[PDB]
């Protein structure tokens, strides 16, 4: 039906079904997070394989079978045959280090469910950064993923605990994503702390003048290097777009795009120019010597606008000797028969 | 978890001599002397708190 209420209630009863318990489950579970990595690393130097693989492993047997390796990550693990001969390896290893395999999996378990139970946790944060530009799931979730950033640091040798952790790594993976994507042009987070100022400053201007500031107190009010060029630049970028399709006038039934011109597009008038022009350039282009009029014809109009790198063998002298020669020849008989008087142009 | 704790039976076999005084006239620890979920090497590594009973059907 309504997607809110239903995540909400989806997270929301699962932590009401299992929320963790301040110390213990906490504890418990990072203990076991931990004892995950001490174990993957440890299977990495015993099998050689690469932590990363190690890691892709364990999680296809507790988190999902073929069908999450193969739609996900395309297709470099085969579903069955490879992932299950790296599960053997991990059987074989004896009594010793067959236990880092049983470990890792449990640990890879209790990650996930501290995951779980800290969602509550997210949105509760989330829940303020709203009106930020970002739709409240689209918060929630960069918000999750921050949590989950932060699973990956917690060390629970520093007794504090994950609440006051995940707090900061999340906060932050918020912040960012409402500076990455809140604007259709992208706006890197300088220039988005430069806005709050600006917008702050505003505000406190707004306060006693009775007068909307002129750009020269937001420069004044903000600091050391702002001047009127820079904010009226600033708040020009601010200003989100417009939407194209926008009703226009009395809103009957006017769409704003039909409006706008076209300006690559040749208007008639410049195809019937293309076509005059080139034949009679064309016309000239061959009654002539090639030597020097098609240097300048070529490294002018056929690649970039350099006298001496404009001729082959030849020297400047006479490049500029025909250029020069046969530049005016061509001009003062087109001076007789005018047909190029008449600018084109 | 508590074998370390008290040294006796993770540091040399004294569980049995941990039964205090009637062994005279697999864990069975001292009549009553540890109340946390911890590691003691000085009661550092520690957690006091409850304790779940949770029946898995299975
Ligand atoms: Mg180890
Ligand atoms: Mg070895
Ligand atoms: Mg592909
Ligand atoms: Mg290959
Ligand atoms: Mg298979
Ligand atoms: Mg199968
Ligand atoms: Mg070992
Ligand atoms: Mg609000
Ligand atoms: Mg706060
Ligand atoms: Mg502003
Ligand atoms: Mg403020
Ligand atoms: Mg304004
Ligand atoms: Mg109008
Ligand atoms: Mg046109
Ligand atoms: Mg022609
Ligand atoms: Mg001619
Ligand atoms: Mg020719
Ligand atoms: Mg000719
Ligand atoms: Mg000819
Ligand atoms: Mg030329
Ligand atoms: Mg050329
Ligand atoms: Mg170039
Ligand atoms: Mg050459
Ligand atoms: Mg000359
Ligand atoms: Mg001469
Ligand atoms: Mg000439
Ligand atoms: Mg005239
Ligand atoms: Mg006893
Ligand atoms: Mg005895
Ligand atoms: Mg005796
Ligand atoms: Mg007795
Ligand atoms: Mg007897
Ligand atoms: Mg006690
Ligand atoms: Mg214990
Ligand atoms: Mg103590
Ligand atoms: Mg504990
Ligand atoms: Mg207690």
């Amino acid at each position: 039906k309504i997607s809110t209420s239903d995540p909400v209630r989806q997270y929301l009863h699962e932590i009401g079904q299992v929320p963790l318990l301040t110390l213990e489950e906490e504890v418990e579970l990072a203990r076991k997070v931990e004892e995950g990595m001490e174990a993957i690393k440890k299977l990495s130097e015993i099998t050689g394989l690469d932590p990363d693989l190690i890691r892709e492993v364990v999680r296809a047997k507790i988190l999902g079978s073929a069908r999450v390796r193969h739609i996900p990550g395309l297709k470099e693990t085969l579903d069955p045959k490879t992932v299950e001969e790296i599960d053997q390896k991990l059987k074989s290893l004896p009594k010793e280090h067959k236990r880092y395999l049983h470990i890792a999996r449990e640990g890879e378990a209790a990650r996930q469910h501290l995951i779980e139970a800290n969602l509550r946790l997210v949105v509760s944060i989330a829940k303020k950064y709203t009106g930020r530009g970002l739709s409240f799931l689209d918060l929630i979730q960069e918000g999750n993923q921050g949590l989950i950033r932060a699973v990956e640091k917690f060390e629970y040798k520093r007794r504090f605990k994950f609440s006051t952790y995940a707090t900061w790594w999340i906060r932050q993976a918020i912040n960012r994503a409402i500076a990455d994507q809140a604007r259709t042009i992208r706006i890197p987070v300088h220039m988005v702390e430069t806005i709050n100022k600006l917008s702050r400053t505003a505000r406190q201007l707004q306060q006693e003048l009775g007068r909307e500031p002129t750009y020269e107190e937001i420069a004044e009010a903000m600091g050391p290097g702002w001047d009127a060029k820079r904010v009226e630049e600033t708040l020009k970028i601010a200003q989100e777009p417009v939407s194209l399709e926008t009703p226009i006038g009395d809103e009957k039934d006017s769409f704003y795009g039909d409006f706008i011109p076209d300006e690559h597009l040749p208007s008639p008038v410049d195809a019937a120019t293309q076509s005059l022009l080139s034949e009679e350039l064309e016309k000239a282009l061959s009654k002539l010597s090639e030597r020097e009029a098609m240097v300048l014809k070529l490294r002018k109009g056929l690649i970039d606008g350099e006298e001496v790198g404009a001729f082959f063998g030849v020297t400047r002298e006479r490049i500029r000797q025909i250029e020069n020669k046969a530049l005016r020849k061509l001009k003062y008989h087109e001076s007789r028969t005018r047909k190029l008087r008449d600018f084109l142009d | 978890l508590a074998a370390w704790v008290e040294k006796e039976a993770y540091k040399p076999g004294e569980i049995l001599a941990e039964l205090p005084e009637p062994y005279l006239f697999g864990d069975k620890i001292v009549a009553a002397i540890d109340p946390e979920e911890e590691v003691i090497a000085e009661a550092e590594g520690v957690v006091h708190l409850h304790e779940p009973a949770s029946i898995l059907v299975v």
